[PDB]
């Protein structure tokens, strides 16, 4: 999971 | 119905972009205004680069461009401790149609569980929706953040939403919407996160707006  | 709440969602959606001051704007997400001069936007847009507060923020409504000193707004947390999503309050930016009302409310929470929703938000201004599947809430969502220097850092909220489906680059600060006609399909949240093709949304309720 990333920051988007 | 879904469109019609996506439809109030995208009125008061606005891109929220950084810069030093005389300097060029780096456009990084979505916010979305709920009352007056109120806006819900993820703080990982700004709060992890040095000294904020002498930065500009800027504010894109359907390219009309509102900017102010980041020491001019007010930041308000959505509850104790680390949320990710907080309120701010940029005195120049126009009045929002007041949706706070559609958000859920904390007691309905377990209703848009086990159901599909929609996020509803923008790539710098191009809306899109995008489907996510069955909710699932977690109570602690971990995830990287990637700052401006290309190195990251893992962040941790409390009350996640968690659905499969396909994010972009941007995509943070849209609302999450539940498929649940029955809860008028509510907003649930604000979107702060995604990977390996899951979307995490900071929920969000009606109650935390007590918090002016
Ligand atoms: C989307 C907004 N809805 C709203 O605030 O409704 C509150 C309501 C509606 C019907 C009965 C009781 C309360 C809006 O723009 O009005």
């Amino acid at each position: 999971l990333f920051f988007e | 119905s879904t469109l019609e709440i996506a439809g109030l969602v995208r009125k008061n959606l606005v891109q929220f972009g950084v810069g030093e001051k005389n300097g060029s704007v780096r456009w990084v997400m979505n916010a979305l205004g709920v009352k007056d001069d109120w806006l819900l936007v993820p703080s990982h847009a700004y709060k992890f680069e040095k000294d904020y507060e002498m930065m500009e923020f800027y504010f894109n409504r359907g390219g009309t461009y509102y900017s102010i000193s980041a020491g001019n707004v007010v930041i308000q947390s959505l509850d104790v401790g680390f949320q990710d999503v907080v309120l701010m309050k940029v005195p120049t930016i126009p009045k929002f149609r007041d949706i706070t009302q559609h958000f859920i409310k904390k007691g309905d929470v377990p209703r848009a569980l086990n159901r599909l929703a929609t996020l509803v938000t923008t790539v710098n201004g191009t809306p899109m929706l995008i489907s996510e599947g069955p909710l699932k809430m977690e109570e602690k969502a971990t995830y990287v953040h990637k700052k401006n220097d290309g190195t990251t850092v893992d962040l941790t909220v409390d009350q996640a939403w968690r659905g499969k489906g396909e994010g972009l680059p941007g995509m943070c600060g849209g609302a999450l919407v539940s498929s649940n006609q029955s809860i008028q399909n509510a907003i649930l949240g604000i979107h702060v996160a995604g990977g390996n093709s899951i979307l995490v949304a900071k929920l969000v309720t009606q109650e935390m707006f007590q918090n002016i």
